[PDB]
């Protein structure tokens, strides 16, 4: 609320065929100490939406309670799968929250990504939802996908690839050089690994113990964390 | 006209709402007895539903029914009256005990808690838009001098100490029973006197009610210096005590 | 801030006799005066007096607040008010604006009644700008010229004393103190209360 | 709604029915007298006898002082009196705080009648069942005496009497009062009208109470007569 | 009660509290007002106990502002309260406009306040009828009337209080335009004494000009009551 | 919704306050005596069943070091009045740094009782306090009523048969009475009033011996006095 | 004699008639039954009074709601008062999770809801709630925990309860056998037969467009799920076939 | 200013100097830092003396009210809780560090209060400008389970060591002994030119006899 203390590094989000891919290093640095090297920095609101994080951890946690409990209220007044809120809804909600906190001058020292799938014609997961506990992938049109961004100042937009932190110079350059449309999972993961390798080799606050999450027709898939090949 | 509908004095100087709430507490026909000895204090009540339109059905977990609650680890209580009023009264007692610990840094005394609840009951009596809480009750505990204590309050807001007391119907007839057993006791180990007090409480409830008192249908709790915490006794141990009385 | 309207007050005790004194200056922009009658002493009760030194507006505002509280107390109780009660109430009023306070360093001077006949015990005390009370039992001084007065009184105080000698002592102490302060002076008044009477006198000071 | 008392609500005739019952409560109370004299203003009264064990010393229950220059006599309920006495003292010292001079009596009685009028009009609270005989001195108008009531009405009076048997007392005041008169003559006339109102030939010293306010020596002060002074006054009354 | 409607529409469509305030007004003492050219005359009755009551303390006829004046009939305490309110509003207008308050604005504000207390909960109507006299912003004399209902209108002459209909009937057949000051005082004293006992002590008459309000002395009033007493007999 | 339940009837008389005095007249009596060198407050408590202990219930309390109080009426009213009176004495001592005067406390509690008579949505207090104390200006004894009006007494009684107790106490009382004789007259007055038999734990006494703290007598001292 | 006009007034016999009138209104309203089983709990609601309304959609009117997707909450009474109480339950669960980051225990939630309902039966100005509420959940370790809050403000734990119209005959069929050992899937037969028997307003055609269902059992991974028609209609057909014979 | 406290055999002894300063000068030569909370709790502190006086009077009278309501012996931990809440609510700007001592049902226990609202029970402590000089000799000579006379002598060792050393402390030495029953307050514990008549000139005089 007054300044950053415990900081995360950066996240990368890209859309491809069958869904989107979002990645983040599991580390939160206490300045120049690196106290925590196993932190969950990618969160889930519901199926077909996730929340990114690069900044102060307390604000991300507060926004995580707000967003996940907004999803709880959505489920508690749900009757059909189409009544589930889209990533546009949550992205606008975070944008309004950041704008209001800016006007009050009590900001959140974070740079959020909201991304997922803004359509329901591809899977029947949301008709009978499963919060606690939990085929072939179905190709998803890029128009039905969505990736968004929220700045400290509330600035927002949408694009096929969005990154935060120091990845907005390194990884954004690699994506603008190399990002195609409808790349398979292997090519996307190779590109993400190359960008995170370049970040690890030239960013103190980053690391190699990477978390990777996917948002597809099957739903949100928290894969096993892996150390980068380097 | 409207002299007794609200908390108002009638021409004879009698707030009739007070006795109406008291007899409403009596109409629940749940009895609850308390008694103290040396370094112990026992409280007993019946494990039944109050008297109203709903009756005890077969698919009713009778263990969940209880007229004995607790405010704090060291303090317990037995509220008798309307169910919602009793639940509100224990919640208010929990509030006063917890803010007393916060403000003053040490756990509350049961006498002070009884005076505070009596003051809230006074606030209900004084004002008209406050309906009376039809919930009398007992509070027990042990003070800083390591001696027992038992207090009672009514919907009139009259807090007073005791060493043996009864809530519910036949109280005037039941005062003779407690006096007789206390005089019998007056004519001891730290553990033996706990046993004597517990049999005295169960025998008092047996004599007041005049039937067998199946252990599943009652509930007993105690604070003493051996434990100092409000722990309610199990059914089999009560059955052993009842067989001793038999 | 106390250089703006510099002032000084003083009060001594004796044998069934008490004295209070003050300067009559009212300053503006430190080094130019505007009046030579602004008395810091205010009568408040038949045997209680108060000396307020500091900013003039705060002096006056505190005088009306205390006069309100005092006259309320005599009217309700229907009896004369004690020095200790006034001192405690003054300390409470000065503390009640602990933040953004009245820039005034007051004193209290009067008599203490011990009924049984009646005996008049002298009473003196002093305060900070918050109400830091401290009973003293002898000479009490407060203001910008406080140090000079502290220097004078110990050389010149003779324990219990006659009221005439008390007047000479307190007058010489105040005049020697005010001569050594540039922003305090311009005349003086000396009030010597006794149970029989009160003598109010003004001194031929270096008022120039 | 169903339990409302209908306090601030006009009659069919325009009387409100509540100030009227308050005035019947006033008329049953102990009598109080008022007189203006060249030397002062007097507020003699009659004690109601509760018991002989009441403290005769002090215990002035009818006459009260609002300030050194204002004092009044109660003619109704004592609690409603005393709360308004406290409000009056607060208003007096508030005016002295604001303006650094004593409040004129007209301003003060305007404030008490305004606050009494408020509960008569605003809200649903009962009015104050008390009527005062407020008197005092000021440089603007000198010795004055007024008559307040629960309605918030006030009026100046050179001499008046209120409470039970106020008709007989006012008749005696109309018969005996003079424009220019001494303090002793006013006190004797106060005993005379108190005795006439009380249906007694000779007033009892324990049953009455007197006070006066004079601007003597350029410093106004109030005196409250003790038992011995009232005994001397009754001796003079019997002699006269 | 606190914040609830006590005045309400009857089945016939009348706010019965307002008519009760009108009977409260009708029991109150009479008052008369006249205007002509560049001045006005205000008359109110008076009732005092001889040898006991102080006539100076009565404030039936008053001054609100440099130019505005007011007379009333009804409950005097409510009149004093509304008078203090109007004086406060006069000085509030003079601080936010830097011109003295005209009579039309004050009459409208008095009507607004009386309608406000008639149309809000927790307050009964002001049981008084006032009539305000003062100079308009264009230096034109106009006297306004005001009822407890919030009705107001401008009149050349009108009366209130006990037997106001009879006095108003008398003024209809005797009023003239641009009369002298003595003529206006004579007409007002005749009109008030149609329904009031004939004596100098039972009235308090005054005359308003741009300079200030001036109360007529007792000697002129004694001559006037003697003259009309001769005229009647 | 806030409106005065208490209101003037025809002829006034404040019928709720009259019912409060009726409550006081039926409640257990209390009394107090002012002596030359002390003041007493005393009251009888009802003949208790053996389960009650008198060491919990107390009709005699102390507000300050020198000030006592006794009542006759509703106990919860007395409890809240006692707590608020303690707060009044405490705030006065915080301001002026001294033990509170009896007159100021009596005036404030009388004003509070009047506020509860006047305030909407409430009813009057159904008791009659009897405050005694010592200060600079000698000894005092006062009596609060439900009306919110205070009376200065030298000896008084409250409750059932209060007229007869007043007459008996008037028969046996002197202005220069010693404190022990005042205690004896209190015992005899309550003995005549009870119409029964008395002992320790049936009566309670409070007293202020000269310029010393207000004292509540134990059952041993009362048993000594009864002999 | 005037004692039944306000909820804040006790009768001369010490009894609040104004709550009894609410109870009588609840008893005449549409009925709801909620019982437990081995696999989980199934809970039903019978909307018999809307048989006259023929234009309502099929199974749109659903009185069964939930909180946290693991606690069934339903009612039998006024829809609006019930919905206000549901929203208060959501609010209390929200406050608990914001404070503590854990789902609220059900036994605390019923207590807070009972205090909220009880808090409106002690003012003349506030109207007491006309709704009797059933809250229930299920987990594999601690088994089902069915409660019922009432207008009086009384919460008692049940292993099965029915409220509203025809409740005496419904319970008379529920104590016909012990349902702790009967599975959740095959209890639908029994419930369909009981609603046909007790209620004298429903027939074969009304059975698939008025009555609601849901369960919280192992098949839904112990989370809320309105029942799909392919499970209802076999048991519905078998139940009406049994009743026809 | 120098303050100290000590825990002894079933008792507590407090100690403080008797001097107050208004800058580099001394106003009162025989001040009283020790203050009475209850019959078995006393205090003394250093800082702004107005804050100390008001907070101590507030604590004293609040403890008196709490005793009267509860009718139980006052406790030191309660006083610590009220003081810590009072100083924490007002952001620590009320600079008044207090040495609290008393003898409750749980035996003697001394407490040390700080400006920001923190507290810590200690067997001995000292506060003020001359704290270090006193509390050095305290820890040099402190032992567990002393006699009362040894405690008083050590308290004059501390406070008389600080008087001789520190410039901001001086005058007499105060001692107060707190016990489960009764207390003692030894205020002076250790204690280590006429002009002729008409000399001054005047120009006005007005005698007003008093009624």
């Amino acid at each position: 609320t007054l300044g950053p203390v415990v900081t995360g590094t950066s996240v990368i989000a890209i859309k491809y065929k069958h869904g989107i891919m979002i990645a983040a290093d599991r580390k939160a640095s206490y300045g120049s100490y690196a106290k925590f090297q196993n932190v969950e920095r990618i969160f889930k609101i519901n199926n077909k939406t996730v929340m990114g994080f690069s900044g102060e951890l307390a604000d991300a946690q507060y926004l995580h309670e707000l967003l996940t409990r907004k999803n709880i209220n959505n489920l508690s007044e749900k009757k059909r799968k189409e009544d589930m809120y889209t990533p546009q809804h949550y992205h606008s909600y975070v944008s309004r929250v950041f704008y209001v906190r800016k006007n009050r001058i009590d900001p959140l020292f974070n740079n959020i990504i909201i991304a997922g799938i803004n359509s329901q014609k591809y899977d029947n997961n949301d008709d009978n939802v499963l919060l606690y506990t939990n085929e072939e992938y179905k190709e998803i049109h890029k128009d039905d996908l969505y990736i968004g961004f929220v700045d400290m100042h509330g600035t927002n937009f949408c694009d096929d690839y969005i990154t935060t932190g120091y990845a907005r110079y390194f990884a954004l350059t690699l994506l603008r050089d190399h990002y195609k449309d409808n790349m398979t999972e292997e090519e996307a993961r190779i590109l993400i690994n190359e960008c995170l390798r370049i970040l690890y080799f030239r960013d103190a606050t980053s690391s190699n113990f990477i978390q990777i999450v996917k948002v597809t027709s099957k739903g949100v898939e928290y894969e096993e964390p892996y150390i980068l090949p380097c | 006209m409207y002299d007794r509908h609200l908390t108002i004095f009638s021409p004879d100087g009698n707030l009739y709402q007070i006795e109406y709430a008291i007899k409403a507490v009596k109409n629940t026909n749940i009895t609850s007895v308390g008694v103290k000895g040396e370094n112990c204090a026992v409280i007993i009540s019946q494990k039944k539903m109050a008297t109203q339109y709903i009756s005890q059905d077969k698919l009713l977990d009778y263990n969940n029914i209880t007229n004995i609650y607790n405010i704090t680890d060291e303090i317990g209580c037995s509220m008798v009256g309307m169910p919602g009023d009793c639940l509100s009264m224990v919640y208010k007692a929990r509030s006063e005990a917890s803010e007393f610990l916060y403000s003053n840094g040490y756990n509350v005394n049961a006498e002070t808690l009884c005076r505070n609840i009596c003051d809230k009951i006074q606030v209900y009596t004084q004002h008209a838009y406050m309906r009376l809480h039809a919930c009398s009750g007992m509070i027990i505990g042990i003070d800083e001098n390591n001696k027992p204590e038992l207090f009672k309050f009514d919907p009139s807001g009259f807090c007073a100490g005791y060493r043996a007391c009864v809530i519910g119907n036949k109280e005037q007839e039941s005062i003779s029973v407690l006096e007789r057993l206390l005089e019998k006791r007056k004519k001891e180990t730290i553990d033996e006197d706990i046993r004597n007090t517990t049999i005295l409480a169960i025998e008092a409830l047996q004599t007041i009610l005049a039937f067998d008192l199946k252990a599943s249908e009652i509930e007993v709790a105690i604070v003493s210096t051996k434990n100092r915490n409000f722990t309610q006794i199990s059914e089999k141990e009560i059955d052993n005590y009842l067989t001793y009385i038999a | 801030i106390y250089n703006y309207n510099g002032g000084c007050v003083l009060g001594m005790s004796g044998s069934n006799c008490v004295a209070i004194a003050c300067d009559l200056r009212l300053g503006a922009n430190t080094f130019t005066t505007v009046s030579t009658k602004f008395s810091k002493i205010f009568k408040m009760n038949n045997n209680v007096y108060v000396g307020l030194s500091g900013l003039a507006t705060d002096i006056q505002t505190l005088y009306e607040i205390l006069r309100y509280r005092v006259n309320l107390y005599e009217v309700r109780q229907d009896a004369e008010m004690d020095v200790e009660c006034f001192a405690n109430m003054l300390s409470s009023i000065l503390y009640s604006n602990r933040f953004s306070p009245y820039f005034v360093n007051p004193i209290v001077v009067g008599f203490k009644l011990k009924h049984y006949k009646v005996n008049y015990e002298p009473y003196l005390t002093a305060y900070d700008l918050i109400g830091a009370k401290c009973e003293t039992r002898d000479f009490v001084v407060n203001g910008v010229t406080s140090e000079q007065l502290f220097g004078m009184c110990e050389s010149l105080y003779v324990k219990d004393q006659d009221e005439n000698g008390l007047f000479e002592t307190i007058s010489q102490c105040l005049l020697s103190a005010l001569d050594r302060d540039c922003i305090s002076g311009w005349g003086a008044e000396v009030l010597v209360l006794t149970p029989e009477k009160i003598i109010k006198k003004k001194l031929k000071a270096r008022m120039d | 709604r169903r339990y409302d008392s209908r306090t601030t609500t006009f009659s069919p005739e325009g009387r409100l029915y509540q100030v009227e019952y308050a005035l019947e409560a006033i008329n049953n109370a102990s009598i109080t007298i008022g007189l203006i004299t060249k030397d002062g203003v007097i507020l003699g009264a009659d004690k109601v006898f509760i018991s002989k064990l009441i403290d005769k010393a002090n215990n002035y229950e009818k006459i009260y002082k609002i300030d050194k220059h204002i004092f009044c006599g109660v003619a109704g309920l004592n609690a409603d009196a005393n709360i308004l006495i406290n409000q009056s003292r607060l208003y007096a010292q508030r005016y002295l705080y604001n303006y650094n001079e004593v409040q004129p009596v007209s301003q003060l009685v305007v404030q008490i009648c305004d606050i009494k009028q408020s509960y008569t009009q605003y809200g649903g609270l009962r009015p104050y069942g008390v009527s005062f005989l407020i008197g005092g001195y000021d440089t603007k108008d000198g010795y004055q005496l007024y008559h307040t009531d629960p309605s918030g009405n006030y009026s100046g009076w050179f001499a008046t009497a209120i409470g039970t048997n106020n008709l007989t007392a006012s008749s005696v005041l109309k018969q005996e009062w003079k424009n220019d008169m001494t303090l002793e003559e006013g006190l004797l006339l106060a005993l005379k009208t108190l005795a006439k109102s009380t249906d007694t030939e000779i007033p009892k010293s324990e049953k009455i109470e007197l006070a006066y306010l004079t601007n003597k020596d350029g410093e106004v002060y109030q005196k409250y007569l003790t038992e011995k002074e009232i005994e001397e006054l009754i001796k003079l009354y019997t002699q006269k | 009660s606190y914040d609830r409607a006590i005045t309400v529409f009857s089945p016939d469509g009348h706010l019965l509290q307002v008519e009760h305030a009108l009977e409260a007004v009708k029991k109150g003492g009479c008052a008369v007002a006249i205007k002509s050219s560049n001045f006005a005359v205000l008359a109110v009755e008076k009732k005092n106990i001889p040898k006991l009551q102080n006539p100076k303390t009565t404030e039936k006829l008053i001054k609100l502002d440099e130019h505005n004046c007011l007379a009333f009939a009804g409950l005097n305490a409510d009149a004093r309260v509304l008078v203090n309110k109007t004086r406060l509003e006069c000085q509030r207008y003079y601080l936010n406009m830097d011109e003295p308050a005209p009579v039309d604005y004050i009459a409208k504000y008095v009507a607004k306040v009386q309608q406000k207390f008639t149309h809000r909960g927790g307050v009964r109507p002001f049981g008084i009828a006032t009539l305000i006299a003062g100079f308009k912003n264009n230096k034109e004399i106009c006297i306004y009337q005001t009822e407890p209902s919030g009705i107001y209108a401008a009149w050349k002459a009108q009366a209130i209080g006990k037997n106001a209909k009879i006095v108003q009937e008398f003024l209809e057949k005797n009023y003239q335009e641009n009369m002298e000051q003595k003529d206006c005082i004579f007409l007002a004293l005749k009109a008030i004494f149609e329904v009031v006992e004939l004596s100098s002590k039972n009235v308090e008459v005054a005359l308003l000009t741009e300079k200030d309000l001036t109360f007529i002395e007792e000697q002129e009033i004694n001559s006037m009551v003697e003259l009309i007493d001769q005229e009647r007999t | 919704y806030s409106f005065s339940l208490t209101t003037f009837s025809p002829t006034g008389k404040l019928v709720q306050i009259e019912y409060a005095l009726n409550r006081v007249s039926s409640s257990s009596p209390a009394l107090g005596i002012r002596a030359k060198n002390g003041v007493i407050i005393a009251t009888e408590k009802k003949s208790p069943n053996e389960l009650i202990e008198e060491n919990s219930i107390f009709k005699i309390q102390q507000i300050s070091e020198h000030i006592g109080i006794v009542y006759a009426g509703m106990p919860g009213d007395f409890r809240v009045l006692l707590k608020r009176a303690r707060k009044e004495a405490i705030r006065y001592s915080l301001q002026y740094g001294s033990e509170i005067l009896v007159k100021e406390l009596v005036k404030i509690i009388a004003s509070i009782v009047q506020e509860f008579t006047q305030t909407g949505g409430v009813r009057p207090f159904g008791l009659s306090l009897l405050i005694c104390g010592v200060d600079v200006y000698g000894y005092h004894l006062y009596q609060i009523d439900p009306s919110g009006c205070y009376f200065n007494w030298m000896a008084t009684c409250v409750g059932k048969d209060y007229q007869n107790n007043m007459s008996f106490l008037e028969k046996r009382y002197n202005k220069d009475i010693e404190i022990e004789d005042a205690i004896h007259t209190a015992i005899l007055t309550l003995k005549e009033s009870y119409e029964g038999v008395l002992n320790e734990k049936n009566i309670e006494i409070g007293v202020a011996y000269d310029n010393k703290p207000f004292k509540i007598l134990t059952q041993n001292e009362i048993k000594d006095y009864l002999i | 004699a005037g004692y039944d006009l306000s909820v804040s007034t006790f009768s001369p016999d010490g009894r609040l008639y104004q709550v009894e009138y609410i109870y009588k209104s609840i008893n005449n309203n549409n009925t709801a039954l909620c019982l437990e089983c081995k696999d989980g709990i199934i809970c039903c609601c019978i909307n018999s009074n809307m048989d006259k309304n023929k234009m309502i959609k099929k199974n749109s009117y659903n009185r069964i709601y939930h909180v946290n997707n693991n606690i069934i909450i339903t009612y039998s009474g006024f829809d609006g008062d019930a919905r206000n109480i549901i929203d208060r339950a959501r609010s209390e669960a929200n406050t608990y999770y914001y404070n503590f980051h854990t789902n609220i225990p059900l036994h605390i939630l019923v207590n807070r809801i009972s205090l909220y309902i009880h808090a409106y039966t002690l003012y003349w100005h506030m109207r007491p709630f006309a709704a009797s509420i059933i809250i229930s959940s299920f987990n594999e370790k601690d088994k089902g925990d069915i409660y019922c809050i009432e207008p009086n403000g009384a919460c008692y734990k049940y292993s099965g309860i029915v409220i509203g119209k025809n409740k005496e005959m419904f319970k008379t069929e529920i104590e016909k056998k012990d349902y702790k050992d009967i599975n959740v899937r095959d209890a639908i037969e029994d419930i369909y037969k009981f609603i046909l028997t007790s209620d004298d307003h429903m027939n074969k055609n009304n059975l698939q467009n008025l009555v609601n269902f849901s369960w919280i059992c192992k098949e839904s991974s112990y989370e809320f799920q309105n029942i799909h028609e392919e499970i209802l209609t076999p048991a519905l057909n078998k139940a009406v076939e049994y009743i026809e014979k | 200013t120098t303050i100290c406290g000590l825990v002894c055999q079933n008792a507590v002894i407090l100690g403080a100097d008797t001097r107050a300063t208004e800058g580099p000068i001394v106003a009162d030569k025989n001040c009283s830092k020790l203050h009475y909370i209850s019959k078995n709790i006393w205090c003394a502190g250093a800082g702004v003396a107005g804050d100390l006086e008001h907070t101590t009077l507030w604590l004293q009278h609040n403890v008196e009210l709490h005793r009267l309501n509860t009718n139980t012996q006052p406790r030191v931990s309660m006083c610590v809780s009220r003081l810590t809440q009072e100083l924490f609510k007002y952001q620590g700007y009320k600079v008044c560090a207090i040495v609290l001592g008393g003898v409750d049902v749980n035996g003697p226990q001394l407490y040390g209060i700080h400006p920001h609202g923190s507290s810590c029970l200690l067997p001995f402590t000292a506060l003020g400008s001359g704290s270090l000089n006193a509390m050095a000799v305290l820890e040099a000579k402190y032992r567990d389970n002393m006699t009362i006379e040894e405690g008083k002598n050590l308290v004059c060792e501390a406070i008389c060591a600080g008087i001789f050393n520190d410039l901001g402390s001086g005058g007499n030495v105060d001692i107060c002994v707190i016990t489960k029953d009764s207390y003692q307050h030894i205020r002076p514990y250790k204690e280590p030119t006429i002009y002729p008549k008409g000399t001054t000139p005047i120009l006005s005089e007005k005698i007003e006899y008093i009624k």
